[PDB]
RNA sequence: GAAACUGCGAAUGGCUCAUUAAAUCAGUUAUGGUUCCUUUGGUCGCCUACUUGGAUAACUGUGGUAAUUC
RNA sequence: GACGACCCAUUCGAACGUCUGCCCUAUCAACUUUCGAUGGUAGUCGCCGUGCCUACCAUGGUGACCACGGGUGACGGGGAAUCAGGGUUCGAUUCCGGAGAGGGAGCCUGAGAAACGGCUACCACAUCCAAGGAAGGCAGCAGGCGCGCAAAUUACCCACUC
RNA sequence: UCGCUACUACCGAUUGGAUGGUUUAGUGAGGCCCUCGGAUCGGCCCGCCGGGGUGCCCUGGCGGAGCGCUGA
């Protein structure tokens, strides 16, 4: 087929962490480009009627968010898909709801509800530092800022608190060992533990061993990782599950316990 | 042939029909855009100089 | 068209490969700009993803370099002497990326003789006296020495050099392509190289 | 508010399996060998300026060809 | 607020390149080279790397571990049927990659095309004509002829999905 | 072995015919590039009038000369 680009993504070709059907038609929404990754988003239009169910068809998605009450990192959207992805912000005034953006350790977008006081600010992982024009520096981060003039010690792998309202980061952590870190991409993924040791190859793809607090010592690659917090102190607020990433024997256990499928 | 005379100083034109050879070998071998004296049409021209614009050969 | 493909050509073991995909834009050709010397003809070319490239025909001029004293002036591009990639494009006067070229020699001896305070070889002194002293000699208080004497010894210049001053030519090294550029440029020889292409010069005609 | 100039798309999709045996293709790797509409984020001061120059369409009117989105 | 523009980053990619993996055939065993085959040096061209191309110079490269040549009712893969274990057979065909729009070649526009619901020419077809000329490409959905053992409606509609 | 019918393959004069693909040489449409070519259309200078200003200037309208210089 191709010449140029493609403008379609159909439904069994779109990732398995939007949760889609099979007996709705051929097509999926596919995100228009932006700052996250295809295989890393979750499009608006999912949100909002694939999760939360206020809207039913995509034409009342086209009649919500031109009215302007969809906020997406503290500014004003405007279409059916725009690609956020983790740890971005959603932020609906009218309801006074805020979501966040953040991993299950299922491994999928779930809805974490959080203060409004907390979405004023989200975490950026720092990935290259570039020296610009006239002995300027520069940052770049996973959700594609360009934050002038860092503090001259803050490196990749590193993240850095931002400001939504006037950019230009308060605070950072540091990448050091025994902090605490999510997994973002891999066969691991939404678990929660401390650093507790590094490991180097020069080339490429070197690991990083990580340890939670039930005892148990997995790996996965150096790009993958995403620091939270220092030491078994996030500095974002979790959802539950929490990174301990049961076994099916224990899920099996606990739904039988409660005995919960009614209220 | 005929000819589509224009005046541009009203914007009007109109058309006349001739078969004459004699007032027609003023306008034979030459090209576009010549001037040549109308004087030749007539005794209703007698200062008149115009100018070919071109036209449509048969077969359009 | 004509066209820079690689589905054509055989494999190392002597093999052909059958006829694949039809000729596509990114693999093409477009005839050689095989530019002279004469009066600047240039021409703009609509090239892959925009970014226009130039295209000069005829140049005549070129910023060449005289990186020993680090000064670089525009001058005027005579005739080409040596190529060394083939012997025919010399006699139909061709220029293309490290030619061997002839220039006027006309701003480096004017900033030598106002920064260094010295002419360099000469036929006569008369021509000196009249005009062209007036910048030698000078008339200041105070910096007439001043300045001049952490000139002194940094102007040996090498033998070979000041010969050529006296022909009002001297060889340089063309350090561009301009068929993709638009422009030629280049640096002055010196050393070792200045050395060597006399020798092939020499050689190779006469 | 028809028409017309301008911007954008028409290189996506749909369809067929003729060609094609280290080719296609799959897993794995590489741009520190390159290009990239668009989105997102940065980049935005070395007798005319109270705003410069002159033509084309629609439109009006006259036509040619057996015939054309002429 | 809207639009436009230069550069950097980003996103969607695009393009080349690495290592490994292939059906039948020797009644195909030597193949490739100035009509560049393999390499060196310089240059041209191209978005870039590169014998891609040109000049000069060297004589290499490949093969019984099956080259080279020929054949394939051979598009490739994710897969399908049968099946104790090991296998055998199939994969035109809903997902992904590729190639092509009657057969060949050339080219315009654009960021992206060697495009065919763009263009120009030749060749094979076929249409209109006042014989001066003009116009065309259903391997898009329906439908017709032909071919055969062999395969549907010239239907309704942008409400869903995009 | 020889004789009788159906049926299959092989050799074969005809230097068989038909269709398709390779190959030397000659001829070569069309486009692209390059080198020329200049049909044709404007601009700026000198007269008369209008406006502004100091026979003259600028700009506009109108005509003619060299069509001089210049662009497409």
């Amino acid at each position: 087929m191709a010449r140029g680009p493609k403008k379609h993504l159909k439904r069994v070709a779109a990732p398995k962490h939007w949760m889609l059907d099979k007996l709705t038609s051929v097509f999926a929404p596919r995100p228009s480009t932006g700052p996250h990754k295809l295989r890393e988003c979750l499009p608006l239009i999912i949100f909002l009627r694939n999760k939360l169910k206020y809207a039913l068809t995509g034409d009342e998605v086209k009649k919500i968010c031109m009215q302007r009450f969809i906020k997406i990192d503290g500014k004003v959207r405007a279409d059916i898909t725009y690609p956020a992805g983790f740890m971005d912000v959603i932020s609906i005034d009218k309801t006074g709801e805020n979501f966040r953006l953040i991993y299950d350790t299922k491994g999928r977008f779930a809805v974490h509800r959080i203060t409004p006081e907390e979405a004023k600010y989200k975490l950026c992982k720092v990935r290259k530092i570039f020296v610009g024009t006239k002995g300027i520096p520069h940052l770049v981060t996973h959700d594609a800022r360009t934050i002038r003039y860092p503090d001259p010690l803050i490196k990749m792998n590193d993240t850095i608190q931002i400001d939504l309202e006037t950019g230009k980061i308060t605070d950072f952590i540091k990448f050091d060992t025994g902090n605490l870190c999510m997994v973002t991409g891999g066969a691991n993924l939404g678990r929660i533990g401390v650093i507790t040791n590094r490991e180097r190859h020069p080339g490429s793809f070197d690991v990083v061993h990580v340890k939670d607090a039930n005892g148990n010592s997995f790996a996965t690659r150096l790009s993958n990782i995403f620091v939270i917090g220092k030491g078994n102190k996030p500095w974002i607020s979790l959802p539950r599950g929490k990174g301990i990433r049961l076994t099916i024997a224990e899920e099996r256990d606990k739904r039988l316990a409660a005995k919960q499928s009614s209220g | 042939m005929k000819l589509n005379i224009s005046f541009p100083a009203t914007g009007c034109q109109k058309l006349i029909e001739v078969d004459d050879e004699r007032k027609l070998r003023t306008f034979y071998e030459k090209r576009m855009a010549t001037e040549v004296a109308a004087d030749a049409l007539g005794e209703e021209w007698k200062g008149y100089v115009v100018r070919i614009s071109g036209g449509n050969d048969k077969q359009g | 068209g004509i066209s820079r493909d690689n589905w054509h050509k055989r494999r190392k073991t002597g093999g052909k490969r059958k006829p694949y995909h039809k000729k596509r834009k990114y693999e093409l050709g477009r005839p050689a700009a095989n530019t002279k010397i004469g009066p600047r003809r240039i021409h703009t070319v609509g090239v892959r993803g925009g970014n226009k490239k130039y295209r000069a025909l005829r140049l005549d001029v070129g910023n060449f370099s005289w990186g020993s004293e680090c000064c670089t002036r525009k001058t005027r591009i005579i005739d080409v002497v040596y190529n060394a990639s083939n012997n025919e494009l010399v006699r139909t006067k061709t220029l293309v990326k490290n030619c061997i070229v002839l220039i006027d020699s006309t701003p480096y001896r004017q900033w030598y003789e106002s920064h260094y305070a010295l002419p360099l070889g000469r036929k006569k002194g008369a021509k000196l006296t009249p005009e062209e002293e007036e910048i030698l000699n000078k008339k200041r208080s105070k910096k007439i020495q001043k300045k001049y004497d952490e000139r002194k010894k940094n102007a040996k210049i090498s033998s070979l050099l000041e010969e050529q001053f006296q022909q009002g030519k001297l060889l340089a090294c063309i350090a561009s392509r301009p068929g993709q550029c638009g422009r030629a440029d280049g640096y002055v020889l010196e050393g070792k190289e200045l050395e060597f292409y006399l020798r092939k010069i020499k050689a190779r005609k006469g």
